[PDB]
């Protein structure tokens, strides 16, 4: 079926409003950025707060958050269900 | 441009 985590072009502040209401750590969504057209953002809840990450793209067209590169957003999301998205906190993605 | 955890300012 369709992915549960793709929310299209929603404002940053609306993504924080929606995620704040979730109760589990790791609840997340991918959105199309309004400040940087053509880029995607990953918004995730952890520890009563919401953090935003930019999905980076390199010179081969691959997507990544830090070092490990992926050929699709779907592969980057599923890798981060079991490897943290943060370097200082353990934040594993969980669908809303 | 706002900030992102993985984009160092």
């Amino acid at each position: 079926g369709s992915m549960a985590w793709f929310f299209g072009k929603i404002p940053r502040a609306k993504a924080e409003e929606m995620l704040s209401k979730q109760r589990h750590d790791g609840a997340f969504l991918i959105r199309e950025s309004e400040s940087a057209p053509g880029d995607f953002s990953l918004s995730v809840k952890f520890g009563n707060d919401v953090q935003h990450f930019k999905v980076l793209r390199d010179g081969a067209g691959k997507y990544f958050l830090w070092v490990v590169k992926f050929n699709s957003l779907n592969e980057l999301v599923d890798y981060h269900r079991s490897t943290s998205v943060s370097r200082n906190q353990q934040i594993f993605l969980r669908d809303i | 441009a706002p900030s992102y955890v993985n984009v160092q300012n």
